[PDB]
DNA sequence: TGCGAAATTCCATGACA
DNA sequence: ATTGTCATGGAATTTCGCA
DNA sequence: TGCGAAATTCCATGACA
DNA sequence: ATTGTCATGGAATTTCGCA
């Protein structure tokens, strides 16, 4: 068997709803199985039609031999397997529900709620430093980020502080006050 | 004048007038009878004068001034006079073309890794496409591999929109540019602070300074009109597909798409390369490493057999921009303070300013 | 196809298929092991679409071509295939740019006598002076003696008018100008036949064939330019001073003005040549034919190492005009029906017409 | 002494009142005195302004050394005087009331009586087939034209054609009556 | 250790501003 | 205070296939 | 039948379109 | 059915002034 390469996977789901941002709802979560490497989409729904749009811009840059989802609706329309179809793309599902992936899925998750918080409707715009995070995080298993990874090189902002990640006090009250 | 044309007329030597000549008065003026024939010997009060009166006709350069004189007079030296009112005559100073080329080109390093350095640019206006005017052009230095983004105006507030979306996936060393409105606004110049970004600008109205860039431009033209061939020029849907047709196509020189040099794998797209399928990605990475520091590097070319290079302290003159009609081309004469490069200098503008400038837009000043 | 692919497979030898190489069946395709890596050999049935799917990902040229289809495929000769199809790309061919120069210019001979041809051409439009716009400049072929008249507009109207003045003095045989509306319109024609008058036309947008005239709008230019530095663009006032000026100024190769050369004495103007003061009129005439006969002429120079000369029956392509934006700037291929000289060809359009035209507006069609 | 030579002396003279042609009146006649060629400039007045206006073009072409008219009050003006100044040109005048030049004027005051009659008003028009004729005319005392003598070549417009010159019998019918 | 043809490399030309 | 670039397609040169 | 300097000629560069 | 041109000012080359 060929080694695992990146391009050879690419695992999407969404995430949301979320507080409105901008006009926006939901995260359209793109991962490279290989590197780890992370893309974000904000959509206004888990539609067909938005992950269409969204992927358009990313299959723009590069394109995945195939994309792995859950059972979605937004991923089992005929509609996203034509769009699949058209480009090579093979598409994958995980059997109804039931790694790197999975951690880095949490992650994402986990690092969102804690800077959604005090700010819940300013995550729009904190998308591109969120993924610029996520990609320069040390991965335990492998010596490299995904950015190294992705891209064969260091990167002019590595972060070299690891952070709680978990919510502090001061947080973890004033989320049990938004959610009220 | 009257001092030094008298011991001639008794017919002393003086340094100049060679000997062997005969020289007379007739008519109240001292002559000399010339192969040519019999010209008058002005005073050398009066011959300042002279040589002005003749460049001033059409105000005329070396020579045509000189055969004018010559119709008339003789003395010795004509042509250093000639000369030394041309290098005086602000009219023609600022007027005339050059006639010396520049040095030639630099071919600078290629910066070492991809987002070491962007060049940045837009194009456009072109014709309305779902309300859009303009594409933002970013390419990577290294790579080639090029963004496009459509806007609506070649803004400051569109670009920062843009880069946010790129930079979301790796932030730049060096972000190179022209001095447009839009690159050289201080919002702009927060953004990158912002962001650890240092902001470098081409000297001004020399685009071969972001040539990279300007290049690029050229094959996004080019392929979006061969694909839009006999239909209505609907470029904003066309935009993605041109990316990513450029992105992945050879370089027949390097022998890479900049999707290679960028990725060192192809993604899944037409004709993908296989070579590396059975190498780890980290033995990729290092196959990589290796094709990007081997890459061909071109050399300066020879100098044009008559090429001028800056020389510190030396009269030199900036273009005028945009002209208007009728007037100048040149600004006045102004001195080299620094040369940065034997194709970029700092120049002292009279005002007086310090500008950084291109040979290309530049000319030696005549007549020292 | 599948009939030249059979007996390979057993072992057996076919023309351009290298019997030293090992061909086999796998996942139902037939390859080969070469030494960059194992190939796909397609059937020659299924070769036409594959270079066709790999020139349109982005419509590159030969080796970029090549290079995608070299990734998954082999067959012999395949770079003839890949030059056939861009033969027959219609958008490659009327999109890019040529990579081969124009022949070396002509010097075509100097008019042998005062008024046997004119270059006529249009200056403007300039800043409004006294509610006018245009200089009309009329240039002796064998003089360079020159007229100007200020006009409102580059029209046929304004053209009779101007003439009519000069021809009072004398009569051209041919008057040299561009296809300009001005002059191509009925109304001129008439008025030339009217008066014994030959029409001569540039080839179409190439303005190098009138250069006579082209070069000296610049002297006009360049003198009205100095004479207005510092004050307002008022240069109504100045054309009679520039004629003057100009038609009295040497060219230095030649050693003579204009002036001159037409009339063989100078005039009352600053620093007259006086050289022929003893000689009758007559004399001076005979002298003056003599100068006339002489004049410098420059040759044909070198050609450029990569120049294209035109043959008849050639297939060549026309640059359009004005293109609009992201659209072909060259013209459907076309035939070469005669070639008049080495520099100008007569084309069937394939509309088709009849249409004169300069190498510098043509590209020889790529890949015969 | 040195020979004769074009541009050493113009001869200018008015010529009219004319009928109205096109707003003018009269004719500035300008002619070189050694070849015998001729310019003619239409005005609204024999005045200097006229003069200077009309000379002004023709000094755009040939500065003449010396001008010689008559005592008309044109050309004696200081304005005229401070004009010819300017130019270096010297002037030339010919005592109150007293060659090849006078013959030149007669041909142009007959050569413009035959062509404007039966057109009296038509005469701007023919101002520059009339100088053509005047220029191309073979002169009995020199072998040439002033057009060979001023351009030393031949002309493409040879008059062949010596003409009457002299007015037909319809035409002093005809002058007769438009006189009336 | 050399030949004819195919493959590859060279590089002038022009177009982005 | 900074700096030309590179697709293109004939020609020139090198390599391949074969003895 | 030769030297130093002045004069003249050569010619690349660029701008008119 | 038509076609480049020529001012410019340093450098290269020739000529001049003198022995
Ligand atoms: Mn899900
Ligand atoms: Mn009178
Ligand atoms: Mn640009
Ligand atoms: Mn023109
Ligand atoms: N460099
Ligand atoms: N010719
Ligand atoms: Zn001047
Ligand atoms: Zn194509």
């Amino acid at each position: 068997d060929r080694p695992q390469k990146p391009f050879d996977k690419f695992f999407i789901d969404y995430i949301g709803p979320l507080p409105p941002s901008q006009g926006y709802l939901y995260v359209l979560v793109v991962v490279d199985g290989m590197t780890g490497f992370t893309w974000l989409y904000p959509t206004k729904a888990p539609s067909t039609s938005a992950t269409v749009k969204s992927l358009n811009v990313l299959t723009s840059i590069a394109i995945p031999k195939v994309i792995h989802s859950d059972q979605g609706a937004a991923f089992t329309s005929s509609t996203f397997a034509e769009w699949a179809k058209e480009r090579g793309i093979h598409l994958e599902f995980s059997t109804p529900y039931h790694g790197k992936v999975e951690r880095k899925n949490s992650d994402i998750k986990r690092l969102l709620t804690k800077l959604l918080v005090g700010r819940p409707t300013k995550w729009y715009d904190l998308l591109p430093v969120v993924q610029l995070a996520l990609n320069n995080t040390y991965s335990p298993v492998l010596k490299y980020t995904p950015h190294q990874l992705l891209f064969g090189i260091d990167s002019n902002t590595p972060f070299a502080n690891q952070d709680t990640l978990d919510l502090t006090r001061e947080e973890e009250l004033s989320l049990l006050q938004e959610i009220r | 004048l009257d001092a030094e044309l008298d011991q001639l007329l008794q017919g002393h030597y003086i340094k100049g007038y060679p000997k062997q000549y005969t020289y007379f008065l007739e008519d109240g003026k001292v002559k000399v009878s010339r192969p040519e024939g019999v010209k008058i010997i002005p005073p050398q009060s009066d011959r300042q004068k002279i040589v002005l009166q003749a460049h001033n006709l059409a105000h005329t350069g070396r020579e045509a001034t000189l055969l004018k004189i010559a119709n008339l007079y003789w003395w010795p030296n004509m042509r250093k006079d000639v000369v030394k009112q041309l290098g005086r005559c602000q009219q023609c100073l600022i007027t005339n073309a050059s006639n010396k080329a520049s040095g030639p080109i630099l071919r600078p390093d290629r910066p070492q890794k991809p987002f070491d350095k962007f060049f940045i640019d837009y194009i456009g206006p072109l014709p309305p496409s779902q309300g859009y005017l303009y594409v933002l052009v970013v390419v990577d230095g290294m790579t080639g591999f090029t963004w496009l983004y459509p806007t609506k105006a070649p803004s400051t507030s569109a670009t920062v929109k843009s880069l946010n979306v790129l930079t979301s996936i790796a932030i730049p060393k060096v972000i190179h540019s022209d001095q447009g409105a839009a690159f050289t606004s201080s919002t702009f110049a927060e953004w990158a602070k912002e962001r650890g970004i240092h902001l470098e600008f081409s000297t001004p109205y020399h685009p071969q300074s972001h040539g990279k860039v300007e290049r690029k431009n050229s094959d996004i033209k080019r392929l979006l009109t061969k694909l839009l061939v006999g239909r209505p020029t609907k470029w904003y849907d066309l935009l993605p597909v041109v990316q990513l047709a450029l992105n992945n196509t050879y370089s027949p020189v390097l022998k890479y798409t900049p999707h290679q040099l960028l990725f060192g794998i192809d993604s899944n797209t037409p004709f993908a390369n296989q070579d590396t399928l059975d190498l780890t990605r980290e033995e990729e990475l290092s196959l990589l490493q290796e094709i990007r520091t081997s890459l061909y590097h071109p050399s300066t070319p020879p100098a044009s057999s008559r090429s001028w290079s800056p020389v510190v302290g030396q009269l030199v003159q900036e273009r005028v921009a945009r002209p208007a009609s009728l007037r100048p081309r040149w600004h006045k004469p102004s001195t080299v303070l620094k040369v940065l490069n034997p194709r970029t200098v700092v120049i002292l503008d009279h005002l007086g300013n310090n500008r950084t400038v291109s040979i290309d837009n530049l000319k030696p000043t005549s007549h020292q």
